[PDB]
């Protein structure tokens, strides 16, 4: 058995098919899922919350990424030709002293930087991200990290 | 589908009928599944009574008088002689084709399954055995095509608009809710899909 | 060795078909739909490098 | 002279070409294996 | 592994076989754990060492 | 030990066409030279009755209708064929000790095992392909109730 | 049972999808029979099923395990007395307490000498090895019966 | 998990809560490429969803 | 602001913007009816009067 | 697998009438193609008239028909055609269905007709949006011309006008081979005629290149003392501009000389495409010949 | 192709049907007569069906609380709207098993 | 949404066991007798056996009437997997690169990567999945 | 799945319905419930 708890469906698409029958008050403990309730072996109401999953959510290994990242490296570039476009970055140092003076000089060149990856991102809406049109999801790994 | 069809045109009375008077009027096939089906179904018709069937095959040899047509003019009459002695008599109606006459002889039992469909009596017979390990397909099973359409995306009139549903179903107002973009349908489960 | 010309392979008495053997890197197709038959035929391509 | 060179070998059955091997002084030599195979010997015919 | 020739040359009892799908099916999805499924005429059966 | 209990081989349910019921569908006739005929065709002379008319109405007159009907072409084949070892222990016996006489009996077994499956698979096809001319006569059941 | 009559070599992609599709279909529909349904017809149709699906033996057994006129016996259904409490009480008009023929001894069955022979000699044995042995040389390939 | 995952195709009908289909019998057998293709990449469909 | 889409337009095609495709309020080739300065990029656009 | 059938039937689903059988009896033992090689293959897929396509490209037809598996019909009967795929080697009387008159001692090639057409109104088993198409059995130097004449005109019409292209077609459509005429049916270039036109061009460019010091200089030396008219036709389409010889050095020149072999075969298969039948004596009416080399 | 009412549902038996290649992922026009055709109705009426395409969730889900006969109805929102489903071919056939 | 309406339509291929009902002797089948020839060959001797039958009908009307009874499962999806145009129309690009090389690259099409063999009967264009549970798919468009 | 519920008064008149209450699946604004695909909650511990 599975079930989910605390999702979010979309505002823009919602609505309400039970309205002769229930009626909630509309403060916003009601207005945002954060329980769930089952039944047990008898028939009661029992309940989980976020507060119950506490000897999950705060473990050290849900922290470290050290074995995703190497998992990630392993298999390294997407040897797809077609998406040779997201995977620039120039993540130079350099020092900061002559930075003021530099900035009228770095737009001295006419050339652009390519897009980075993070803002790749975000130009996609709440329901096609999980679609294959979206080239980014071989980077989203793990809710506490980018990859 | 009994009193649809229409009849043959030769008639062999004496052949295909059931013990105790009972004639037969045509066959009924369909797969083992079906029939287990039908018969589990109208168990009020099945019986299982001997049929007479023929022993052998026919026989539809010439004649010398067939031999030369069919060297000169690459024909063959049957029953050349009939026909010369029906004209040359002058008589209008032979007495009885020469396809019905072609053998169909000897009479021999044998028990299947008939049912009794408004006192027209048809032959049960599945032909699973018959393509029971074979390397071909049982043509009685088949593939039917059925062409589906729907829409999606369309403007119905607002000036005319109207809800049938709202005792049941309400949406809060939001222009995505206001214009259909998306439709959802089913898949070969019943499974809600997703289609923009 | 007893090699044969022209014809088949088989065992004296007929009671076993011999088969021709070919190393792999030799082999080499150009179609991936095979006919019933197919000829075959022994290429050597000199490299002039 | 003569970039390729073809002679016809002969001829099968084209099904029942399938990938063996033969194994001598236990050396595994992944080959291809021809069942019926009916040899028609030709001269090396030249090519450019 | 398994001396197939002894049973194509000894003498069988005849069984009604009644498989539950059809029995190529079952040969290739390998249902029975030894197989010598093959086509035409083999001599296999003859060669008696 | 490796206790074989048993060796068994397979039997054939050796199907006719006159066994089957759907001989009843058919009319079956053997022509001895079936090979030598291009088309088999009939024809129908038939006159449909009139009826009187009644004072004023635009009466009808005599008719003929000659329809004519064809035939079918559709052979069938087996390809079965015999290892040319079967038919060199088929008939011979060299040094007749018991280890030949049981090749030869062997040979005469598969040569009539090949022919008992041959006639099976000649009947099996000879159903077939009566089913499949029928199939393509057939129509469906809303033309014919409409009809 | 259901796919018998398609498939007639090994499974390509759609005929192993319909497979699954009913497979999570049935399994999913009828995971709990008598628990759920208390209908005469369903669970009928239901153990009919089970008792036609499965296939049936290789020994004949013509004489034993038959009951009085010869109503041969076909299977058996052993559960619970629980489940037993349920099946006869919902479905009393197809149970019969009747008294069948069954086989007062045990099938003894004996080692032949030159069976010993060959268990000494090739660690192996073949069962009946005299029958064997006389159809053998004798020329006809079909036993009656196996061992 | 996130919480825009749509819940009405993946939480009230049978699915495998991994993120894809990973039914291994839908994958033709004893072949392991297409076994990580059908359950690992992403450039592609995936089953029932 | 609302002409364009600047959660989507960055980039180009061709030398003019990813945003010059979107809308026709933002290219060199639609003018304004009452121009007053003659524009900055007029590459395809050759006037004549 | 099964073997190759060497007795294929060709069966036939239309309505035969009577004519049409008469018809069938008089093509016996003829060459007819077939890709299929099974044992009961139906009328379709029988003849060439699955391969006639609206660009009536001949050279895309001699290019299909070299793949085709040539048969002979034997025992025609009712709905039935006996063909008899022939073993390499033994011999089998043939017969013509072109006007081509042939000899003894030669020998002969698939082709497809020419003019092939309503203009000699061939009624070759006609039926039901399908003919009877029949490949021409032609002898060596027609087969040899036929696709010589291709090769030209392939060749020509680069770069050049198309007044040009017309006035040289009909320059080049007539064959007056053995007391006949021909005429080939819309000579077009495709892209087969262009990659066999870049074999010709480069095996010729690299003989070129291959030539030695003499047997460029042989006619040019030659014709000073020879008088002869086959040295006065062959010199007047070249251009007009006691010695010694460079470097006699003859094991360089059987080098030179075994690599222009291979050259100029490598020219010539062009239009030497395959002996299929070697006639060896015919009809005296020439309806036929017994012929070996079958298959 | 249009002929008599005999001839034209001859032409639909014999003819006019089409193939479908049965093992593989997309769609494909089979080799001919290899595999058996395939009949199609739509052939003879020249119309196609009409299948549940609702709007929303919120007119899908009132389909699904719906017990039996529910998909033989088409509702109308204000902008939404749902094609109830002529043949019962999604309410009974895949509850039968 | 954009200014137009696209609707779809698709097929869907039904597996059905058929029954046939026929007139007692609808047709006459006449056959002759199995003729048996060998082919001969170094290696084995194949025997071909052929019949050649023929079907005469024994009525005026529709003396046979078939119909549609049972249907096991559907072997298509129902899904709303849509068929591209870059694969049926396997040659068209733009007349300019770099939008077609941007095209591609937001529909997710591989390139024009055998134009002689296409024509004719095609290929496998678009393969198939490593895997699928709803069998066979099409759904096509109108704009 | 197994039978969920974000809110309190939806599984109230889960409760409250009949057989086949559980077979549903309502859906409020932000709140929702997911329905058990077998009636295993319903009809198994009050069946016993």
């Amino acid at each position: 058995f599975f079930f989910p708890v605390g999702l979010y469906l979309p505002e823009d698409r919602g609505y309400t098919t039970v309205e002769s029958k229930v009626k909630l008050n509309d403060t916003v403990r009601n207005a945002l899922p954060t329980t769930a309730y089952l039944l047990n072996r008898d028939r009661a109401v029992q309940k989980i919350d976020f507060v119950d999953a506490l000897k999950t959510l705060c473990h050290p290994v849900l922290h470290e990424p050290a074995p995703c990242l190497q998992t990630f490296t392993e298999r390294g570039p997407p040897s797809e030709p077609a998406m040779q476009r997201l995977l620039e970055c120039r993540f130079q140092q350099e020092p900061m002293g002559g930075a003021a003076r530099r900035i009228p000089h770095f737009y001295r060149v006419r050339r652009e930087v390519p897009r980075t990856v993070n803002e790749m991102k975000q130009d996609f809406v709440v329901t096609d991200f999980y679609k294959v049109g979206n080239i980014t999801l071989y980077t989203e790994l793990h809710p506490f990290f980018d990859f | 589908l009994a009193e649809a069809a229409t009849d043959s045109i030769l008639d062999n009375p004496t052949t295909y009928t059931t013990s105790s008077g009972a004639k037969i009027s045509g066959v009924m096939v369909s797969t083992a599944n079906v029939m287990q089906i039908i018969m589990s179904l109208l168990s009020s018709h099945i019986t299982k009574e001997t049929v007479s069937a023929p022993a052998t095959y026919g026989n539809f040899v010439l004649s010398p008088e067939n031999a030369v047509t069919a060297i000169s003019y690459h024909s063959i009459l049957a029953d050349f002689n009939s026909y010369k002695a029906h004209l040359t008599s002058g008589q209008p109606h032979l007495p009885n084709d020469s396809l019905s006459q072609a053998g169909a002889h000897s009479l021999t039992p044998l028990s299947m399954d008939v049912i009794r469909l408004g006192e027209k009596t048809v032959i049960m017979e599945n032909l699973r055995r018959v393509y029971k390990n074979t390397d071909t397909k049982d043509p009685l099973e088949r593939n039917v095509d059925l062409t589906f359409f729907f829409p999606v995306g369309l403007y119905l009139p607002e000036d005319r608009g109207y809800t049938t549903v709202e005792s049941k179903v309400k949406l809060n107002d939001t222009v995505r809710n206001a214009l259909p973009t998306t439709a959802y349908l089913l898949n070969r489960d019943r499974a809600v899909q997703k289609i923009d | 060795l007893t090699c044969v010309m022209r014809g088949y392979l088989y065992n004296t008495l007929k009671t076993e078909v011999f088969a021709l053997m070919i190393p792999k890197d030799m082999y080499l197709t150009w179609e991936e739909t095979r006919g019933r038959l197919q000829y075959v035929y022994l290429i050597i391509v000199y490299d002039y490098d | 002279l003569c970039t390729g060179v073809i002679q016809k070998l002969g001829w099968c059955l084209a099904d029942d070409i399938h990938t063996s091997f033969l194994v001598h002084k236990e050396l595994k030599l992944s080959v291809v294996r021809l069942d019926n195979f009916s040899v028609e010997l030709g001269d090396f015919r030249e090519f450019v | 592994m398994e001396n197939w020739s002894a049973l194509e040359l000894l003498p069988k009892v005849g069984i009604p076989t009644d498989f539950l799908t059809h029995v190529k099916t079952s040969a290739g999805e390998e249902m029975f754990e030894a197989l010598r499924i093959y086509y035409g005429d083999d001599p296999e059966r003859y060669n008696i060492h | 030990f490796e206790a074989i209990f048993g060796t068994f081989c397979n039997r054939l349910e050796w199907v006719y066409f006159l066994t089957s019921g759907l001989a009843a569908a058919a009319h079956a006739i053997k022509f001895h030279d079936l090979n030598k005929l291009t088309t088999g065709k009939m024809l129908f002379h038939v006159q449909v009755p009139r009826v009187a008319s009644g004072a004023g109405l635009p009466t009808s007159r005599q008719t003929t209708i000659m329809v004519t009907k064809y035939s079918e072409k559709s052979p069938i084949t087996i390809p079965f064929e015999l290892s040319a070892a079967c038919l060199t222990y088929l008939r011979e016996t060299f040094e007749g000790t018991i280890l030949d006489k049981i090749l030869n009996v062997e040979a005469m077994h598969t040569v009539l095992r090949a022919l008992k499956n041959t006639a099976d698979a000649m009947e099996r096809g000879l159903i077939h392909s009566f089913l499949q001319t029928l199939l393509r006569k057939a129509p469906p059941y809303f033309v014919v109730q409409t009809l | 049972v259901e796919n018998a009559t398609l498939a007639r070599q090994a499974l390509n992609r759609i005929q192993r999808s319909n497979i699954l599709q009913s497979f999570k279909a049935k399994m999913l529909a009828t995971l709990f029979l008598l628990n759920r349904t208390r209908d005469r017809d369903y669970v009928l149709k239901f153990l009919t099923r089970l008792a036609e699906a499965a296939t049936d033996s290789i020994l004949d057994n013509p004489t034993t395990y038959t009951t009085s006129s010869g109503a041969k016996i076909s299977g058996v259904m052993v559960s619970t007395a629980n489940v037993m409490q349920i099946i006869m009480s919902l479905l009393s008009s197809h149970i019969t307490k009747e008294t069948v023929s069954a086989p007062a001894t045990y099938g003894n069955f004996v080692l032949s000498p030159e069976n010993a022979v060959t268990a000494i000699s090739y660690h192996s044995i073949l069962a009946d090895f005299n029958s064997y042995k006389a159809h053998l040389t004798s020329g006809q390939p079909h036993l009656p019966n196996d061992s | 998990l996130t919480p825009v995952t749509m819940d009405v195709n993946y939480f009230k009908i049978p699915n495998n809560p991994r993120g894809r289909a990973s039914c291994m019998l839908a994958v033709d057998p004893y072949d392991t490429e297409a076994a990580t293709k059908a359950i690992y990449d992403h450039r592609e469909a995936d089953a029932q969803t | 602001r609302i002409s364009a889409l600047p959660g989507l337009n960055n980039g180009q095609l061709a030398e003019e913007p990813l945003s010059a495709y979107v809308n026709a309020l933002h290219d060199h080739r639609l003018w304004p009816p009452f121009v007053t300065h003659l524009p900055r990029n007029m590459e395809g656009v050759q006037v004549v009067a | 697998m099964a073997a190759m059938e060497a007795n294929i039937f060709c069966t036939f689903d239309h309505k035969l009438s009577i004519a049409d059988v008469g018809k069938l009896t008089k093509l016996v033992a003829a060459v007819v193609p077939i890709p299929q090689r099974l044992h009961l293959i139906k009328h379709y897929q029988l003849g060439l008239h699955q391969f006639v396509d609206h660009t009536r490209g001949y050279v895309r037809l001699r290019g299909l028909l070299r793949n085709m598996t040539l048969t002979l019909m034997r025992r025609v009967e009712g709905n039935q055609i006996l063909l008899h795929v022939p073993t390499h080697g033994l011999l089998y009387t043939v017969l013509n269905t072109g006007p081509v008159t042939w000899e003894k001692g030669d020998a002969l090639c698939v082709l497809p007709p020419l003019f092939h057409g309503p203009l000699a109104r061939e009624n070759l088993l006609t039926l039901g949006q399908w003919e009877l198409v029949l490949p021409w059995i032609v002898p060596m130097p027609l087969a040899l011309e036929i696709n010589q004449r291709l090769l030209i005109m392939g060749l020509f019409s680069l770069d050049r006008s198309y007044e040009e292209v017309k006035a040289a077609v009909q320059q080049l459509q007539t064959i007056t081979f053995r007391d006949a005429t021909f005429t080939i049916p819309d000579p077009v270039i495709d892209q087969h005629l262009l990659i066999d036109m870049k074999t010709a061009c480069l095996s010729m460019s690299m003989v070129a290149n291959l030539a030695s010091e003499l047997t460029m200089t042989y006619v040019r030396k030659l014709a000073l003392e020879d008088s002869s008219m086959l040295l006065v036709k062959c010199q007047e389409l070249l251009m007009r501009l006691p010695a010694r010889p460079q470097h006699v050095s003859p094991d360089d020149e059987i080098a030179r000389l075994s690599a222009l072999f291979v050259m100029l075969r490598q020219l010539d298969d062009l239009i030497r495409e395959q002996v299929v039948f070697t006639v060896c004596d015919v009809s005296p009416d020439n309806k036929s010949a017994t012929c070996i080399f079958k298959g | 192709a249009n002929k008599t009412l005999f001839k034209t549902i001859d032409e639909y038996l014999l003819r006019a049907k089409d193939c479908i290649r049965g093992d593989t992922d997309t769609q494909y026009v089979c080799v001919e007569g290899t595999e058996q055709l395939i009949e199609n109705p739509c052939r003879l009426t020249q119309e196609a069906l009409p299948i549940l395409s609702t709007t929303t969730l919120a007119l899908m889900e009132t389909k699904l609380k719906g017990g039996a006969g529910a998909f033989a109805t088409s509702e109308t929102h204000f902008g939404n709207y749902v094609v109830g489903e002529i043949i019962p071919l999604q309410q009974s056939m895949l509850f039968n098993s | 949404h954009p200014g137009f309406a696209l609707t779809a339509v698709r097929t869907d291929t039904f597996e059905v066991d058929m029954l046939l009902y026929s007139g007692k002797s609808c047709t006459s089948v006449i056959i002759n007798n199995p003729i048996v020839t060998k082919e001969e060959r170094d290696i084995s001797t194949t025997y071909h056996v052929t019949q050649n039958i023929n079907t005469v009908d024994m009525g005026l009307g529709y003396t046979s009437n078939t119909c549609v009874a049972y249907v096991n499962r559907v072997r298509t999806d129902m899904g709303v997997r849509v068929q591209d145009l870059f694969r049926v129309f396997p040659m068209n690009v733009y007349r300019h690169d770099e939008v077609d090389r941007w095209i591609r690259h937001a529909a997710g099409v591989e390139r024009p990567q055998e134009t002689i063999s296409m024509l004719t009967f095609g290929s496998m264009s678009e393969r198939n999945a490593a895997a699928t549970v709803h069998g066979q798919k099409a759904a096509c468009e109108l704009i």
